[PDB]
């Protein structure tokens, strides 16, 4: 929003607002450059951002267009899910019945990934990251 | 007569050999030749194997065809004494076929539909689990109502007044009486409506002829069916939607999930064909055209339910928003298009076969469905479906930036229209096209390709009836060439030019028609003209077409010009050729026996869309540069050319101005170049002559 981008600078519209904001992916919070630039170079602490307490680590940002935080929680893990299970089982003989039923597992993951459930399903799901890695180191 | 007994006789040998015909048919005189040459080739083969298919572009060509019909069936039963199996079904307008809302409604917009969805439905709920049915229902699919009509004709207004007498609802009386086969007359935007004419298309069973009225316009109603501009505001809508169905899922997955569970199998059983193979009577949403897009096999999302469906579909319309935030000047190919979408999120080129079948099925868990939200979502899915297929001559493009503010707009360019017309050659033959306001032929076969015969118009008589001068000399010839641009230059020349319209309107006070190539002059010499003595002398009172087209405005325009000229009065009706309302109902000193036209007709140019059909034609058919500043103004010219002509027994003068006229073809090729000053004179012998010879030559 143009009245929120930083809890230091929510309003540098008439401050000729040439710095970026940018977003740590482990607090979805807006963080003007002058502010972050010190933040990760005083050391990796988390971000005043309406009392945030997630820690900001140093670099890996990333530029957004804004889709909603919920929208792009679900493509990142979403493109990040998609290259875990990689095409495995997928077009090895052109079924679609199967593949079908497994992109709808994949899928599930994914939605259970992005609603959390109650951190159980998730876990799992992670060690299923961990086997399926296992799978195609071998 | 014997010059339309050839066109009867062309219309029968085109009729028993060739499966299309290009037939040129005179202004005035050609409308009531194939509606008899139709009905006796039937009579000829057995009564009822073919039927007539008539396919007009307004409505009030649809209801000269009713009384003309009416006319055909009073003919018949008037020379014979015996009753046969009568036809005549009336296809009109939803609104105008609709009895409900004028009686608590009191409107005539584009939801009347909905609405007849909402009692369909309610009459649906009170035959399944449980608003009333309607005014009266359940006895319009009964026997009695379907000999109705081949019993005795009752076609629009007398459907309207019997069903306003018998208690009854034209639109299933209709409805159902597509499968009787009778004469339907209903216009160019149903036969190829990608909502409208799969199900006509289902209902007719094909195997009939084909009637192309006044097919000139083929063109553009193909280039009608598709273009979609978005501008900005369809993003805030698909915004609320998505909100709105975020809300939707939160109350079938709140308390009543079961059914959602239940329809999901039976999409995963029996997909998209069980879908629609079980509902009835329900209502569908958009496609494009399924007889033309041949997509069977419909997985619904991968076998997926609707937070998937709703979390792409957020994710698709945010995808949108961030492409029509750009620059300015950009073009898209719809191939490179999805391969970034592809790029941006993985979605497949599926969406489609996700849209029609989602659509469906959110309709089959709402039962209070808001409009706005779900007409967005029509439209995004419409988007969807023809970003996923049909690619070969479609071409996105985006509106640049020209403020910048009023600007974000994103347009789809449809693709050739041969496609578009293609599947009535396969579902069809003998399919009869004549149309008055067509010369030279050729851009037909050439423009639209498909394999047909020629014939022209050859009826020409009389010649001292039809005065067809044309004026070249303005007395300075200095508005002939300032009246050609596209933006006016030379305001005083302009008045010059519009004094010159008051001394010849001085001249001929005898009801005078004016159609201008844009609105642009007439606000400009409508502004302040330092002149007005011809509204004050002889027209009483002027007639003005509203830049914006009013219904009720141009019907008391139309009404007020029948009682002008009824009251020995006459009134300037300055209106468009490129507006609306292009008219056709004349034989009567009511209407214009002067017509006057400001220069020739001509296209606004400096447009994405006229480069892009530009480009796409060039590389078709390499008419760049050529065809679409002559064959467009022509049809636009002979749009006003038609008005003149109003049968022999009638006479009438249309003066064209710019001496470019000469470069294009024209109906009835006798046209002398003089003047206009020494046209004041010729008309004004004119005007006795043609009162003299009708005595004489009769
Ligand atoms: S049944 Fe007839 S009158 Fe009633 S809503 Fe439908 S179209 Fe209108
Ligand atoms: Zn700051
Ligand atoms: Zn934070």
């Amino acid at each position: 929003e143009n009245k929120d981008m930083c809890p230091i600078c929510k309003t540098d519209r008439y401050l000729s607002p040439d710095v970026k904001f940018l977003v740590n992916p482990e607090c979805y919070h807006r963080i003007c450059e002058s502010c972050v630039d010190r933040i990760f170079s005083l050391g990796p602490a988390q971000c005043p951002y309406k009392g945030c307490d997630k820690i900001l680590r140093k670099n890996k940002f990333k530029t957004q267009i804004f889709d909603d935080v919920e929208v792009e929680k679900e493509v990142d893990i979403r493109k990040r899910v998609f290259n875990v299970f990689n095409k495995t089982i997928d077009d090895f003989n052109g079924d679609l019945v199967e593949y079908n039923k497994y992109l709808e597992e994949v899928e599930d993951i994914i939605y259970k990934l992005d609603h959390g459930i109650d951190v159980a399903k998730t876990e799992e799901k992670l060690r299923t990251y961990e086997e399926l890695n296992k799978q195609l180191i071998m | 007569y014997p010059e339309q007994y050839n066109y009867m006789c062309d219309i029968k040998k085109t009729l028993d050999v060739g499966g299309n015909s290009i037939l040129e048919m005179p202004s005035g005189t050609g409308k009531t030749v194939s509606l008899l040459s139709l009905t006796i080739a039937y009579q000829m083969h057995y009564p009822e194997h073919r039927k007539i298919i008539y396919c007009s572009r307004t409505m009030s060509e649809i209801e000269k065809a009713l009384v003309e019909l009416e006319n055909l069936m009073d003919y018949r039963t008037k020379e014979l004494g015996y009753q046969e199996d009568f036809r005549g079904l009336g296809l009109t307008s939803r609104k105008n076929l609709c009895l409900h809302p004028e009686v608590s409604k009191e409107r005539k917009g584009t939801v009347v539909d909905e609405k007849c969805r909402r009692m369909t439905n309610g009459q649906a709920k009170r035959k399944l689990e449980e608003v009333e049915l309607c005014e009266y229902h359940e006895n319009l699919y009964n026997i009695e109502v379907e000999d109705y009509l081949p019993k005795g004709v009752f076609s629009f207004e007398k459907l309207l007044k019997y069903c306003e007498e018998k208690t009854l609802c034209p639109y299933f009386i209709v409805r159902r009486m597509i499968s009787l086969c009778n004469i339907i007359i209903y216009s160019y935007h149903y036969l190829l409506d990608p909502k409208i004419a799969e199900r006509v298309s289902n209902e007719v069973s094909k195997d009939s002829i084909v009637i192309f009225d006044e097919a000139h316009n083929i063109d553009n109603v193909c280039i009608e069916s598709l273009s979609l501009d978005l501008t900005t505001d369809a993003l805030r809508r698909a915004t609320r939607g998505a909100n709105a169905l975020d809300e939707r899922i939160s109350e079938v997955r709140k308390v009543d999930s079961q059914k959602l569970q239940d329809e999901y199998e039976k999409l995963v059983q029996g997909l998209x064909x069980x879908x629609x193979x079980x509902x009835x009577x329900x209502x569908x949403x958009x496609x494009x055209x399924x007889x033309x897009x041949x997509x069977x096999x419909x997985x619904x999302x991968x076998x997926x339910r609707a937070e998937h469906f709703v979390s792409f579909l957020k994710r698709l319309i945010e995808y949108l928003k961030t492409r029509m935030k750009v620059l300015h000047v950009i073009s898209e190919t719809p191939k490179s298009f999805l391969q970034h979408l592809k790029q941006l999120t993985f979605i497949e080129r599926k969406p489609l076969r996700f849209c029609s079948e989602r659509l469906s099925l959110l309709v089959r868990t709402l039962e209070v469905t808001e409009v706005e939200d779900f007409t967005a979502l029509k439209d995004i899915a419409t988007f969807a479906t023809l970003i996923s297929t049909y690619e070969e001559g479609f071409l996105l493009i985006i509106e640049p930036y020209e403020i910048a503010v009023p600007n974000p707009i994103m347009r789809f360019t449809c693709l050739d229209a041969s496609i578009a017309i293609k599947p009535v050659f396969e579902r069809f033959s003998s399919v009869i096209i004549t149309s008055g306001t067509i010369s030279p032929l050729d851009m037909y076969p050439r423009m639209l390709n498909f394999k047909t015969v020629l014939q022209k118009s050859y009826a020409m008589t009389l010649a001292k009836k039809s005065f067809l001068p044309m004026i070249i000399t303005k007395g300075s010839d200095q508005v002939a060439i300032s009246s050609r641009f596209e933006i006016r230059n030379d305001p005083s020349i302009v008045r010059n030019y519009g004094s010159m319209l008051v001394e010849f309107a001085k001249i001929t006070p005898d009801g005078m028609v004016v159609f201008f190539p844009s609105y642009l002059y007439m606000e400009s010499i409508v502004s302040m003209w330092q002149t007005m003595g011809i509204l004050d002398e002889v027209w009483k009172h002027k007639l003005i077409l509203v830049e914006t087209p009013d219904a009720q405005e141009t019907s008391l325009a139309l009404e007020t010009y029948r009682k002008a000229c009824s009251n020995g009065r006459g009134a300037i009706l300055l209106s468009v050729a490129r507006g609306k309302v292009s008219e056709g109902i004349d034989f009567d000193h009511q209407y214009g026996r002067t017509v006057l036209m400001i220069g020739i007709p001509f296209q606004y140019t400096e447009s994405r869309i006229l480069k892009a059909r530009l480009e796409f034609m060039r590389e078709n058919y390499r008419i760049r540069e050529n065809d679409f500043l002559s064959f467009d103004a022509m049809r636009h010219a002979a749009q006003c050319l038609g008005r003149v002509l109003r049968g022999k027994d009638d006479y009438g003068v249309m003066v064209l101005a710019d001496r470019r006229f000469s470069r294009k073809r024209s109906q009835l090729p006798k046209w002398i170049a003089q003047g206009l000053s020494d046209a004041d004179l010729n008309l004004s012998t004119d005007m006795a002559i043609s009162n003299t010879k009708q005595f004489l030559r009769t």
